[PDB]
RNA sequence: AGUAGCUGGUUCCCUCCAAAGUUUCCCUCAGGAUAGCUGGCGCUCUCCGCAGUUUUAUCCGGUAAAGCGAAUGAUUAGAGGUCUUGGGGCCGAAACGAUCUCAACCUAUUCUCAAACUUUAAAUGGGUAAGAAGCCCGGCUCGCUGGUGUGGAGCCGGGCGUGGAAUGCGAGUGCCUAGUGGGCCACUUUUGGUAAGCAGAACUGGCGCUGCGGGAUGAACCGAACGCCGGGUUAAGGCGCC
RNA sequence: UUAAUUAAAACAAAGCAUCGCGAAGGCCCGCGGCGGGUGUUGACGCGAUGUGAUUUCUGCCCAGUGCUCUGAAUGUCAAAGUGAAGAAAUUCAAUGAAGCGCGGGUAAACGGCGGGAGUAACUAUGACUCUCUUAAGGUAGCCAAAUGCCUCGUCAUCUAA
RNA sequence: ACAGUGCCAGGUGGGGAGUUUGACUGGGGCGGUACACCUGUCAAACGGUAACGCAGGUGUCCUAAGGCGAGCUCAGGGAGGACAGAAACCUCCCGUGGAGCAGAAGGGCAAAAGCUCGCUUGAUCUUGAUUUUCAGUACGAAUACAGACCGUGAAAGCGGGGCCUCACGAUCCUUCUGACCUUUUGGGUUUUAAGCAGGAGGUGUCAGAAAAGUUACCACAGGGAUAACUGGCUUGUGGCGGCCAAGCGUUCAUAGCGACGUCGCUUUUUGAUCCUUCGAUGUCGGCUCUUCCUAUCAUUGUGAAGCAGAAUUCACCAAGCG
RNA sequence: GUCUCCGUAGUGUAGCGGUUAUCACGUUCGCCUAACACGCGAAAGGUCCUCGGUUCGAAACCGGGCGGAAACACCA
RNA sequence: GUCUACGGCCAUACCACCCUGAACGCGCCCGAUCUCGUCUGAUCUCGGAAGCUAAGCAGGGUCGGGCCUGGUUAGUACUUGGAUGGGAGACCGCCUGGGAAUACCGGGUGCUGUAGGCUU
């Protein structure tokens, strides 16, 4: 069997990138967490505390609690059948923002300005997104050019 | 001494070389890799055939030792001691294990180092030699003769490299003539359009 | 005798029986673990939330 | 393992931090009297043999040290017991390291 | 009527649902407890929520492949330098004087490699998000934070429904609970072993519990799953005769 | 002698040799006693072992384990008794039966009884020598023996084999 | 006045009594420990994942090797300098870590996490939350805080052990520490004793019995979950047979052989496995008797020889008869 | 095969993490003797089996090889 | 055009060598009374202002090494899902989707925030 190590198995998981060793950048530790924040875990090898269990790494929570290093994070994990909202303290060096809703805020904004602005024109603008559809019938030009007629080459032992 | 070839045909196990945790390999059958003129130089021996390999197996040290004996000795005999260099292309690094016999039985089954093979690719070539153009004819021999050492399925080609090197014949005369390359021995060093200018100055100097 | 040692086979078959389901999620949520700190103002302010009724 | 046979360290009594006195703790012996010892005799006696398991398959070889602090304030002279981790050889006030000497 | 974690037996019908041989602990390994898997009783709602699926964003990873004129480790061949060292020589009065010559060294190349190597780096995969528990305003509380009426959190009032990807589907919740806790097989991946109808894993599906058409025959293959019937048509397989 | 698969080389035996005991005793029975057997006995006896007629002999070892003998000279050592402290419970101390430790004896008590190297004027052996070594280092005998793996040992005899 | 007897106490006491004499395990035993832990790999790029799988480590060590601050920079190399040389010490230069950080390995680390100094005891006191194993129990270890006391620094800060991943232990009992503590039973004082909270004494079979053999005189309940025959799969080993052709054969590869290699076949060897049989399939050898195979020793008919004859050798059809 | 153990002058052997690598025999030199032996006074001589590693320092401590010697291999 | 102080990202910024640097800066530089520290005022600390861009530093250059980014490698290698496909096997082809990495070839060689200077 395995060992019940805590960080069997974390070689790479943990290292650090190739030529990005060594000293952390500040604005690692500047970034603003507020409780309700989406952040992605992914644990750093340089420091030791805080460290996130190898479970977490890769995973995406929200943050509830903030401390003056740390932040609490409600991470779900699945165990066998079912899906625990596990709570983690986790050092602000082993998250980072997830940009997951980012894109989610943008759209509300922009479907907030166009749903007001639409209602003051009176017409009517599609707010929902939509699966990309069929390509639509179109013209293709030759300009006088006979297509390159393909064949398909001879076998060659390039050995 | 050893099980027969077939115990060990296929790669059924993941690479073992012989390294810190792999100890106490025995030495390979095969310790000389090239045989015949190694100083000729890369204009002298433009033809090169190969031996490739059609199968994905495993060529014990043993069957690589006596291929180059059987390929060696025919062109010694066809095209003199000087006619021809010979370069087996594989290297058996893959260790093979024996777990051996009389009782424990299954217990405690994993074996002791046995010997080496090299593990070959489809494609993959076996061993090379190059020798004159019109010594054609005897590498195709020599190579034919060489193929009843191994298991399995090989094809001799003809290549269209010049010699050992990685460069077209129906191109190689012109790039040595541009400077493109530079003999090197029994290779070509390629002269790229780059780098500081007083190499430039050099070779055309 | 021996016998077998491990496994997880029928094991997400057994799961998915009664389906995988995700944490229950309430629009309110304990405050559990928060900071001891923190949560001490926090009822201090709740607690003189009625001084400025009359304002509002 | 050497330790120093002084250290401030916290004193519940006195509230702060003060100086100790460190000595090892050392099993008091037994009582007669203690209610379990007394069980004891009593189960012990007359018939029917060993009564309570005798303990035999051993396998520690060290102890965890327990260090008896005393609180050097004349009034107070609280004590206190501090274990520390498991160790076969233990001294106290011993002589300290040095750095960059001869090892005659 | 000694005990038996062990062998044997355990008596009417129909109807509905329907397993496990796995996790952890046990002087535990032919056994229990425990979670999972089952059944029963319901109840709280419904006529928003959810999903063994994709889509769109967004993270996570070091396997396959590849690389070794990139680090570590292993490894073949020549080539050019060379006094910075050695062995052969070799002319000597002899020295780093001369003369070669073969090695070690250095420099560009070159053949071949890695489960316990790696700069690169997939496919399949694992999280998260895709709204009303949202968004945007005005105010109030604070013993927390503080140059600042700063910050942060909480609380109160107000305004916004194009319910903000596809598809499908009614959901949530609580008690009590039996049997099981010997498995075995196949595609693919995979460890040991010469190999085994061998031993040991991952994934999914099976047999076990299951008939039926086909593979003459057959637990598992291929097709297809079953109330009692008539007609039609098929699958996989077939159409000399049986 | 194993009734009913073993008749024997097993058991017994005479012979031999040890051991305890002089009776308030040895050995043994018995829940019990002024109990009982040996014993209606008394060392040429009774009790307990080993070997196994005769013949010839029975080597060395008391380190081990046993058995045994000496003991205030004397470490440990229970209860009781003695002394001190205390309000007492209690604590402490001094003292110190056997037995163990300590020292002798004992193998017809259980048992035990080596290794390496060199060396004689051909070769081989090696009487001889050096050395490590235990409580002795297997003596007189005897042997491929009912005991020797290698092993169907080697030589001779017995056979055509 | 002892024998002796009664009752206590110490010794002896397989004469006798009762009981125990682990588990895993390619049968069991012997051997190992895969029984509690840790690193890399297996492992199939989330996590998890087995074997008596592979390579290793663990039951410790540390008054500093803990804590803070400052200052420095390591391995190796090149070139110089009295004795001095391969290697002593001094100087300059290059040096991405090729060193060191107690230990196994992996990760991490350069005005530092290393080296050297100065000061120190955050290795202290205290309540909850969380993580890891997980049943989402315990322990162990670890993470964020909160409250005290402190150390250090100019300060920001950092520190409640060791840079991270291991280094450890329930109930009952005993022992120590703590309080102007509770109880000590009709009340009061005082010893004692018991409570309450926190440490330690230990269970390594490490969620934690107190434990030696032998049975051929043996017993019962079972087991084909499991060994000793046959049979079955496999064929390493055994046996038999090809292919290439370096050589041997005075000459000459192949009359006859044949290295280095390599491809098969067989189940008259031994293994490996444990599918059937443990409410029983009679366990070696001989004797007797029938039958079948061919991988042919003889005989019939043949081809080839390094076949003069004779004898012999190789090969073919071939198992009728011996 | 599993388990345990051992390699030190020419021979047999000690070595209680820092030795001028112990002891005896042996060998070489000088006395003694007419000469040998015995005896007396002196001297030399260890690839600490080999590779690697921790250690300030390894013959010693820890791993791997190379030789070697004991103990087991039972139930059928 | 540009610098200084403090920075963010952390080589397009590094390394090597060469050329040029107006003004202000930053420096080298000159001393040791004081503060402070050294075997040594070299470093560190302190007090200065004769000299110089020699150096650091800034800008630029090199058919430069590196690094960054494209192309090729290549729809190749590998791969999800499928077949009563092939083949004695080893393995391979096809169907449905995804889709790399060297060598080799090209291009580039810091951007920028706050505050304060210089530059008619
Ligand atoms: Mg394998
Ligand atoms: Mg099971
Ligand atoms: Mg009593
Ligand atoms: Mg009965
Ligand atoms: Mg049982
Ligand atoms: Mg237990
Ligand atoms: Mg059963
Ligand atoms: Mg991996
Ligand atoms: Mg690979
Ligand atoms: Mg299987
Ligand atoms: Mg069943
Ligand atoms: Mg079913
Ligand atoms: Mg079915
Ligand atoms: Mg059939
Ligand atoms: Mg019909
Ligand atoms: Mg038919
Ligand atoms: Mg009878
Ligand atoms: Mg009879
Ligand atoms: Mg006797
Ligand atoms: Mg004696
Ligand atoms: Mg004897
Ligand atoms: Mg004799
Ligand atoms: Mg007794
Ligand atoms: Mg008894
Ligand atoms: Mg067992
Ligand atoms: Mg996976
Ligand atoms: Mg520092
Ligand atoms: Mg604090
Ligand atoms: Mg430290
Ligand atoms: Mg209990
Ligand atoms: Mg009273
Ligand atoms: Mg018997
Ligand atoms: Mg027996
Ligand atoms: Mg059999
Ligand atoms: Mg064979
Ligand atoms: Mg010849
Ligand atoms: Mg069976
Ligand atoms: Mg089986
Ligand atoms: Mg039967
Ligand atoms: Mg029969
Ligand atoms: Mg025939
Ligand atoms: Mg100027
Ligand atoms: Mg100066
Ligand atoms: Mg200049
Ligand atoms: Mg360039
Ligand atoms: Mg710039
Ligand atoms: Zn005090």
């Amino acid at each position: 069997t395995n060992t019940k190590g805590k960080r069997r198995g974390t070689r790479y998981m943990f290292s650090r990138p190739f030529r990005k060793h060594g000293v952390v950048p500040l604005a690692t530790y500047m970034r603003i967490y507020k409780k309700g924040d989406i952040v992605d875990i992914k644990g750093m090898g340089t420091v030791q505390k805080g460290m996130p269990h190898k479970c977490y790494h890769g995973k995406t929570g929200r943050v509830y609690n903030v401390t003056q290093h740390a932040v609490g994070i409600v991470v779900n994990k699945q165990v066998k059948g079912k899906i625990l909202a596990k709570r983690i303290n986790v050092r602000i060096e082993h998250i980072k923002h997830s940009k997951s809703r980012d894109s989610f805020l943008k759209r509300v904004k922009e479907n907030d300005q166009k749903k007001k602005e639409a209602k003051e024109k009176g017409t009517w603008v599609q707010l929902k997104r939509q699966p990309a559809p069929p390509r639509e019938a179109h013209f293709v030009r030759t300009n006088g050019k006979e297509p390159e007629l393909l064949e398909p080459i001879p076998y060659e032992f390039m050995a | 001494g050893r099980r027969p070839a077939r115990c060990y045909r296929y790669c059924k196990n993941k690479p073992y070389p012989k390294s810190r945790f792999c100890r106490g390999v025995p030495d390979a059958k095969i310790r000389i890799f090239d045989l015949g003129r190694k100083k000729a130089k890369v204009d002298e021996f433009p033809l090169c055939g190969h031996m490739v390999s059609d199968e994905y197996e495993q060529l014990s040290s043993e069957a690589l030792e006596a291929a180059r004996i059987c390929a060696n000795k025919y062109m010694v005999k066809s095209c003199g001691k000087d006619g021809f260099h010979i370069r087996v292309r594989l290297h058996p690094f893959h260790v093979i294990r024996i777990n051996k016999m009389l009782q424990t039985g299954m217990r405690g089954a994993f074996g002791k180092p046995q010997g080496t093979v090299a593990r070959v690719h489809i494609g993959q070539v076996i061993m090379s030699i190059r020798t004159k153009l019109q010594n054609k004819e005897h590498v195709v021999e020599a190579l034919r003769r060489a193929k009843f050492k191994f298991p399995g399925r090989q094809k001799i080609h003809i290549s269209k490299k010049w010699g050992f090197t990685k460069f077209n014949a129906d191109e190689f005369e012109d790039m040595v003539a541009e400077k493109r390359l530079i003999p090197d021995g029994c290779g070509v060093k390629y002269i790229p359009n780059r780098g500081p200018l007083d190499k430039w100055r050099a070779l055309h100097s | 005798a021996k016998s077998k040692n491990h496994t997880t086979h029928n094991q997400s078959r057994k799961w998915h029986r009664n389906g995988i389901k995700k944490p229950r999620s309430q629009r309110y949520e304990s405050l559990k673990g928060v900071d001891p700190k923190f949560l001490r103002n926090m009822r201090f302010a709740k607690k003189h939330n009625k001084k400025g009724l009359k304002k509002m | 393992v050497n330790v120093p046979k002084t250290r401030r360290t916290f004193c519940k009594k006195c509230g702060k931090h003060q100086p100790h006195k460190v000595t090892q703790y050392k099993k008091g012996k037994d009582s007669l009297y203690a209610q379990g010892k007394r069980r004891y005799d009593r189960k012990q006696s007359g018939y029917g043999g060993q009564t309570k398991p005798i303990f035999r398959k051993k396998a520690k070889t060290t102890k965890k040290i327990v260090l008896r602090l005393e609180c050097v304030e004349p009034n107070c002279r609280s004590k206190r017991m501090l274990a520390i981790k498991r160790c076969k050889h233990f001294e106290l006030g011993g002589d300290k390291k040095r750095k960059g000497q001869v090892i005659q």
